[PDB]
C-alpha cells in the first residue's frame, strides 16, 4: 500500500551498517512515500505467504459470483487511497 | 471450528505481553519461536 | 565473393589486374557503402554498411601460438567446436589477451610465439561494425571511450589491435593494445598505470565448469546489497541485527568454561611475555557482522532443513550469474567465454543451458567452447565456428540461422544437425530403413567408421539446403543419397511433382522443375499402379541424365527408383532366398521398417559387401573415405 | 522373486511366515546349490551355483556418506550413471577404500559417516563368487591367497567386508577389513605392517579423466624395459650408449665458455667458504643415463620432426593403458575405476573408447561413471547402474545383454538406447513421422520437456522387449504409443498377422495371437483394400477391449487403427482445411514424411494444445509428468 | 627427525619408504631404525606404567628394564614399495610384531608425536583444539541455560535477515531465475553460515590489548600465543600417553626475545 | 510507546470476526546513535538519591502516560 506524507521524512542512514568494524559514516535521505503490506499470496507453499484458497460455488454460476465479489472487495481496499493524518503527524491514516 | 497450531500460540504470546506485571514476573526470551516468561 | 546475408558470387580471376573492376561488378549485380576485405583485410567477405548485424565482424590472429595466419568471421554469439583441442583454446586465450586485462598484464612468454619463433610479431587484430550506432546502445558505450581516435570517413569501422614484440634483451615480450578506425595507422589506446580507456568498456566474465558456488557468491555479494536502496525499516533491522551479535558475544563471555581457559590461556601468555594483554574467545562472524558469512542456502519446499546436492548448486551457479547479467554491469559490453559446461553436467541440464545461450537474451556476446552435442540443442541466430583435426589450425565459420520455413521442425531439426557437426563425413539418408541397413552393411564392411569421423544423418520432409549450407560452410563433407520421387499435389488428379529431383536441384542452385502429369486407367491399381509410377521415373531418370551427372560431381547419389530397388540390383539372387517372395521389391516396401530388419537379420558378410562394392552405393564408399 | 537370467516369478507373502515354503515352491517350479539373498543378506534375488557369472556378485555400503543403506548387484563390467553425481563419485570411493590401499590408509572422517553421524558403523561388503573355479583363472588367484577362511560348505561365495566405528576419544576412524566364506563370522584379513593379504590379489587402477602421459609413462618405463630379456647384442649396445653419454659430458667441459664459467664460479664459491670443492656443468641426462628422460614422441610418417596435439596424447595413453594390461599384471586381479573419461575427450574418441570397454577384453572388470551416451554406443554384456535424483540415493541395476536376434540391429539399438538412459520418462514411438508431430506439439504446450527429463525414443521394425525390459529395470518410465498393425505372412496370400497387437502383447508376458485371415475380391484394391482392412482393425481393437485396457495399466497405448486415425480424431476440421483435400487421413498416409512436415508447418497453437487434450494422445500427458 | 617420525608418528609411517629412503637407493639393504627404553624407574614414574600396560606379555622378567622398539623395511622391487614393519619386546634377539587392528596398532595408543613447525597458522592451531577444550569440560545448569539462549539468539539473526527488504527480494528474483533453469520445487535462502551452524563452529581467540575495546586478529603476537595453547594443552590435552614434540628450526622469523623465551619454557 | 490498540482482549474478538514512536533511548557508553546516559551529581548521598528520584519519576510518567484520543485519523 502506497502512502505519503505532507511533509518529507527527514533520517540519517549509514551505508556502512552492514559491517561492524570500520567507523560508521552518516548519509541523510529524504522520504516522502511510506509503504504498507496489505496483500500477499502465494499459489502454494511458499515462505511464510499465506496458501490461497480455492474458490468454491454452489453453482457455476454462483461460483463465478463468489470470484466476482471477492475480487471487488478485494481490490476495493488496495485501490481506495489512503492519507496520513496531521492531527497525529503520522499514527493513523485517513482517507483523503 | 479447531484454531490453528501457530495462531494459537500467536494469542497467548500477544495477551501475555500485554497485561503482564512487572513487580511479579518478567519475559526473558520473547521469540516467534518460542516464549519463556519467569 | 561471399555476401553477408550468405550469398556467394563467382567471378573469374586474372593476373596483373586491379580489384576495382571486380568490386564495379558486384555492386552493379547488387559502392562507397559496401566495404571488400580479404581475410581480415580491406573469397572476399563484403559490409553492407547500415544493417541488423554483430558488433564484432572478424578477428586475425598472426603468429600466436598455433595459429600462424588465421582470420575468423564473428558474431553477437560464436560456438567454437572441433578436434583440435589446442587450437580451441588458444582462440579463447587469444581473446582473453585481447580484452582482459587480468590475461594480459603477464606478458607474452617465448611460447606464446608460433613456433617458438620471437622474431616474428604477434598479432591479434578484432574489427567491429558501428553502423548500428542509434539503434544500439552497446555501440554507443564504444564510441564514448574512443572520442577521437575514428574518422568521419570510416565512422562505421573500427579495429582493436594486439601487438607484440619479443624483447630478446629483457626476455619479456610486451603487449601494446592499439586503436582507430583506419587499420593502417592506429594510435596507442590511452591508459593511466594499469588500467587503459579499453578495460573501461569491455567486461570479459570467464566462465569454467569448476567454479565453486560460494566462492562466486562471495564476490558479488557485496555488489548485490550496496546497489539496492535502503528505507527505514531496513535500517532498523540491520542496527538490531548488530545488536544482537553483539549480545551473543556477550553471553558467549558469560560462560564458565570459556571464561576459564580465556583466564587460564591469558595466564599462560603472560608467563611466556610480561605484556599487558587478554585473550578472549569471540565469534568471528559476531565480530565481522552477519554479511561476512552470509551465503545462499537451497531449501526443498516443505523442508526445514537448509542443505549446503552437487549438481543443484552447479544449476544455481549460472543462475548468479544470470542475475548479474540482468544488472551487474548496465554501463559496458560483457562478454562472456564458456569453456567446456559440459563437464560433470547432466545432459538434461545441458540442454537447460543451451536454451538459456540461445533462446534467451541474458548472454547477448558469448564466446562458447563445447564438445558435447547436446549444448546446441537449442542453437539458432549463432556463428558456428569450426577448428580442423589438421595440425595447421584451419578455421571454418558459418553464421547459423534457422529460417521461417523451418521454424516448425527447428527442435527436431537441430537435435539431428547437432550430432553431424562434430564429423568428417556426413551421409544424408532419408528415413530409419536407410540406416537400418547402411549401419547393417557399415558393421560388417568398416564397422569402426564412426571411430574415422563417419556419421549418418537422416533427414525427411525437408530440402536438404539447410544442412548441406551449413555442413558445407563448415568443411565438412556432405553425402547425399535420395531417391526419385513422385509427389501428387493436393486436390489435383494425375499430377505429379518431381520431389526427389527438385530437392537434388535445389542443391545445385537450379530453380524446381515443373509438375508432370502422369495418365493412369481408373482399374489399373495397386501393383500395376506402382510398376507405371516406376516406368515414368525410370523414363525421368534418362530423361535428365545430365543433371543426374552433375549431382554425381557434388556427391549427390539419386537413385533411378528408390532404394529398395537399387538394393535389389546389389543382391537380386540373396535378398529373393530369404524373402522367399517372387517379387522381394514389392514385399520389402509393403512394411519397410519391419522387414528391412528381416532382411538385415537374414543378410550374411558377403552380401553386405556385395552392397558396398556395388556402384549403386558409392555413397556408402564415400562416406568410409576409401 | 529375482533371476539370476532375469525371469521374475512374483510369490503372494504373508505375515509370520518362514522363507522355507517360497523357497520350495520357487525350485519345485526351476535347493541345496540354490542360495537365497534379500539386499545382499542371505524381490529376492537367486543363485544359479556353478554358471559362467561375474566373480562380482554384489556390494552392500552402510552409512558410508550419502548411502544411508544400499545394495547393488555387479558384474565384470559395471557402468554407474544418474543425476545424483555425489552417489556416483562416493560409490567409487566406497570401492577405493575396501581394495585400494592408498586410499583405505588415510581413515575414515567424520564427514565419511551418513549424516556425519559417528554412532553409526560404516559397512561396506563385497560378495564374491568362487563357483567357477576351474574354469577361471582370477577365482585361483583369488582363493590361494584366502587359503583357510573358506569353508567347504560354502565355497562358492565369498565375502569381503570393511568395517569402521568412530573413536570419539582419538577423532579417528579405524578401517578393518574381514573377509571369509560365512557372513555371520568373518575372520580380519592377516597384514604385516601397511599391507595386508588383500592387497596382493587386488589391484586398482583409477583412470582419472585427466592425465599426464609423460607422468604416466613415467612410473611404467621401469617396468617395460626391465621385464624384457636381455640379449648380448642389447648389451653391447647399451654400453655403447653409456660411453656416448660420457664423452657428451667430457666434451662439454671442453669449451673454454663452459670451463671459464665453471674455474670463475669456483673461485666465487671458494671465496664464500674455505672449501676445497669444484664446481663443474655436466648435462643431467649423461650423468643418470639416457634411461632417465627417455620420452614417447608421436612421430607422424613422412615428417622427420618429433613432437610431444593433445587429443593425440589422450589417445595414446590409453594404449599404455591397454599395453600393460595385456602384460604387467598376470598375477592379480585388476579393476578399472574409470571415472568420466568424456572430460575434454572428442566424441570421435568416446566412441573409440567404448569400442575398447566392450568390444575388446583388455578391461575385465572396470566400474564406469559417465556422463555421455557416446560411451555407451558399443555397451553390451555390462551391468548398469543408475543413481535416482532423489537425496535419499536410491541405485537401480540392470544386467545389459543384447540378444542373438537382436544382433545385426545392436548398433542402431545402442545408439539410440543410450541417450534414453539419461532420461526420467521415456516414450516408445515407431518413427519419424510420430517425431515429427510430437516435437512440434511438445515444443507449443511443453517446450522444455526435455530439460525435465522426458525423452522421445524411436523404435522401428523391432518388439520392445529389449527397450522396455532395460528402462524399466533401471526405474525409467517408459510410455508407448504404437498402432493396430496388420502384417502380411510371406508367400501367403489373404492372411495377416496382429503385429501390433502381438508386439504388446509380448510386452505383458503373453504368447502372440495366431494370425487371421483376411477375404478380399481381386478387384477391391488401393482405397477400398485399406477401409477394408481399417474394418478389420476397429473390428479386432473391439473385441481385445479386454486386453487393451490391461495396456492402458501398463501405459502401453494402443491405437485402433493407427497415429493418423487418432490425429483426425483430434483436430479433424483443421487437417481438412490445411490439406484442402477430401482425405485428409488417406493424404497424409501416402508420404508420411513430407505429408506430416506440411501438416505440421500449418498447426497452430490451439491445435497443439487440441492434440495434447485428447484422450487418444494421452502419452504426452504422460511423458510431461502432469 | 624424520626417522622419529617413522618409528613413533603413524601418520609419516603409513606412507612407507621409498627408493631414496635407502641408504644410497641401494634397494638390497634393510632399513633398520631401533630405540631401546629403560624401564627400571617402573615404580616412580607413572610413563612407564603407561608403556608396559600397553606391551603386555612382549616383556622378559629377566630384562624387566630395557625395552626396544624396532622398525625393519625390506624393499619390495616386484611392487616398487618398502614395507615398514615394527617390532617390540625385552630380548632384541628375537623381536615380536606390534600388534594392531587395520590401521593403528599397539604403540599408537601408547605414542603421542606432536612436530612444531616454525610456520604454524594460529587459527588452523586452535581449530582441532577447540572441539577438545570444551568438551572436556564440565557444563553445568547456568552453562546450558546460557547454550540455549544464544540458540535462541543465532536464530533470530537468521529470522531477522530473511526480513530485510533487499535480502527478500533478492531471493524471491533468484529464486524465479533458477526455477526458470529448471522446473524443480526449490526455494533459496540467504542464511548467515554462523547462524546456521552455531556459534561454536566459528569461535576463535582474539588477542585483546588491555585498555583497548578494539578486537585484533602483530604477527609475533600470535607465535608467542599459539605456544602458550600447546602449553595449556600440554597440561592436559594427554594424560594417557607419552607425549613427545619434535620442535624444528623454532628461530625461523622470531625475535631473539622471544628465542629465549621459547629456551626458558624448553629447559625451565 | 505502543500506541497501536488498547490492550485487554481484543485479538480475540478479531479473530472471531472472521506507525511506530520512540519515546526513550538511553545507553551506559556510547554506541550506535544511541544518547549517553548522563551520570548522576549529587552533593550529598540524601540529595543525590532526591535527584536520581525525581528523575526517574517525571521520565517513567511521560513513559507510562496514556496514548493520544487522535480524534481526526482515530484507530485507522
Amino acid at each position: 500500500k502506497v502512502l505519503e506524507l505532507y511533509k518529507p521524512h527527514e533520517y540519517i542512514v549509514d551505508l556502512n551498517a552492514m559491517y561492524k568494524r570500520r567507523k560508521p559514516k552518516l548519509e541523510k535521505r529524504f522520504q516522502t512515500k511510506r509503504e504498507v503490506e496489505i496483500y500477499k499470496v502465494a499459489p502454494k507453499a511458499y515462505q511464510s505467504y499465506p496458501i490461497v484458497e480455492p474458490f468454491s460455488g454452489k453453482d457455476v454460476e454462483d461460483l463465478k459470483s463468489n470470484i466476482k465479489k471477492f475480487l471487488d472487495d478485494l481490490m476495493a481496499k488496495i485501490n481506495e487511497p489512503l492519507v496520513e493524518c496531521k492531527c497525529c503527524k503520522g499514527r493513523g491514516v485517513i482517507l483523503n | 471450528c479447531y484454531l490453528s497450531q501457530e495462531e494459537s500460540y500467536k494469542i497467548i504470546r500477544n495477551h501475555i505481553k500485554a497485561n503482564i506485571n512487572p513487580k511479579f514476573a518478567r519475559i526473558t526470551s520473547d521469540y516467534d519461536f518460542c516464549l519463556t516468561v519467569v | 565473393v561471399a555476401g553477408q546475408d550468405g550469398s556467394v558470387v563467382q567471378f573469374k580471376i586474372k593476373r596483373h589486374t586491379p580489384l576495382s573492376k571486380l568490386m564495379k561488378a558486384y555492386c552493379e549485380r547488387q559502392m562507397r557503402q559496401i566495404r571488400f576485405r580479404f581475410d581480415g583485410q580491406p573469397t572476399i567477405d563484403v559490409f553492407q554498411q547500415q544493417t541488423g548485424g554483430s558488433k564484432f565482424s572478424n578477428i586475425t590472429i598472426k603468429n600466436f601460438r598455433n595459429f600462424e595466419k588465421v582470420n575468423i568471421n564473428l558474431d553477437n554469439k560464436n560456438v567454437i567446436f572441433g578436434m583440435n583441442d589446442i587450437g580451441k583454446t588458444n582462440f579463447l586465450y587469444a581473446l582473453r589477451f585481447l580484452l582482459d586485462k587480468e590475461i594480459r598484464k603477464f606478458g607474452f612468454n617465448k611460447s606464446d610465439y608460433h613456433k617458438h619463433d620471437t622474431s616474428k610479431k604477434i598479432e591479434i587484430i578484432l574489427t567491429l561494425d558501428l553502423s548500428n550506432y542509434e539503434k544500439d546502445e552497446d555501440t554507443k558505450k564504444l564510441i564514448s571511450v574512443v572520442k577521437g581516435a575514428r574518422t568521419s570517413a570510416n565512422a562505421d569501422v573500427f579495429y582493436i589491435a594486439l601487438e607484440s614484440k619479443y624483447d630478446d634483451k629483457e626476455l619479456y615480450g610486451n603487449i601494446i593494445l592499439k586503436w582507430g578506425s583506419e587499420l593502417d595507422n592506429l594510435i596507442d589506446i590511452p591508459g593511466r598505470g594499469n588500467i587503459n580507456a579499453l578495460d573501461n568498456v569491455f567486461k570479459v566474465i570467464y566462465i569454467n565448469p569448476l567454479v565453486d558456488l560460494d566462492k562466486l557468491f562471495a564476490q558479488n555479494k557485496k555488489y548485490i546489497f550496496e546497489e539496492s536502496q535502503g528505507n527505514e525499516s531496513d535500517e532498523g533491522i540491520l542496527n538490531n541485527i548488530k545488536s544482537l551479535t553483539d549480545q551473543v558475544n556477550q553471553q558467549i563471555g558469560e560462560m564458565t568454561i570459556i571464561k576459564g581457559f580465556q583466564q587460564e590461556i591469558t595466564s599462560e601468555y603472560r608467563s611466556l611475555k610480561k605484556e599487558e594483554v587478554s585473550i578472549e574467545l569471540k565469534s568471528e562472524m559476531a565480530i565481522k557482522g552477519f554479511f561476512s558469512d552470509i551465503i545462499p542456502y537451497i531449501k526443498k519446499d516443505g523442508d526445514s532443513n537448509y542443505y549446503p546436492g552437487d549438481g543443484r548448486r552447479k544449476m544455481l551457479s549460472y543462475s548468479i550469474y544470470n542475475y548479474l547479467a540482468k544488472k551487474k554491469y548496465e554501463d559496458k559490453i560483457v562478454i562472456y567465454l564458456i569453456e567446456e559446461p559440459e563437464i560433470s553436467l547432466h545432459r538434461s541440464m545441458q540442454i537447460a543451458l543451451s536454451k538459456q545461450l540461445f533462446e534467451q537474451s541474458t548472454y547477448k556476446y558469448f564466446f562458447l567452447s563445447t564438445h558435447s552435442p547436446e549444448l546446441l540443442y537449442e542453437m539458432d541466430n549463432t556463428r558456428l565456428i569450426r577448428v580442423h583435426s589438421t595440425e595447421k589450425v584451419v578455421c571454418s565459420s558459418h553464421m547459423y540461422n534457422v529460417e521461417e520455413a523451418y521454424g516448425s521442425v527447428k527442435k527436431k531439426l537441430n537435435k539431428a544437425l547437432s550430432s553431424a557437426l562434430f564429423a568428417e563425413r556426413v551421409l544424408l539418408i532419408e528415413g530409419p530403413s536407410e540406416k537400418i541397413l547402411f549401419e547393417k552393411v557399415l558393421d560388417e564392411v568398416e564397422p569402426e567408421y564412426e571411430l574415422n569421423g563417419g556419421f549418418l544423418l537422416e533427414v525427411g520432409g525437408t530440402y536438404f539446403n539447410h544442412y548441406v549450407c551449413t555442413l558445407n560452410d563448415l568443411g565438412i563433407t556432405h553425402i547425399i543419397k535420395t531417391d526419385n520421387d513422385l509427389k501428387s499435389k493436393k486436390g489435383k488428379k494425375g499430377v505429379y511433382e518431381l520431389l526427389g529431383l527438385n530437392r537434388c536441384l535445389n542443391l545445385l542452385g537450379r530453380e524446381n522443375l515443373d509438375e508432370i502429369t502422369i495418365d493412369i486407367p481408373e482399374d489399373i491399381k495397386g501393383k500395376k499402379k506402382k510398376e507405371r509410377l516406376n516406368e515414368r521415373k525410370k523414363e525421368i531418370f534418362k530423361q535428365y541424365k545430365n543433371e543426374v551427372g552433375e549431382f554425381l560431381g557434388e556427391r549427390i547419389y539419386l537413385s533411378e527408383i528408390d532404394l529398395e530397388n537399387d538394393l535389389y540390383s546389389a543382391i537380386g539372387e540373396s535378398m529373393k532366398r530369404i524373402f522367399e517372395n517372387e517379387d522381394p521389391v514389392h514385399y520389402l516396401q509393403k512394411s519397410k521398417l519391419f522387414n528391412m530388419v528381416e532382411l538385415v537379420n537374414n543378410l550374411s558378410t558377403k552380401d553386405c559387401f556385395d552392397v558396398f562394392e556395388h556402384e549403386k552405393f558409392a555413397c556408402l564408399k564415400e562416406l568410409v573415405g576409401s
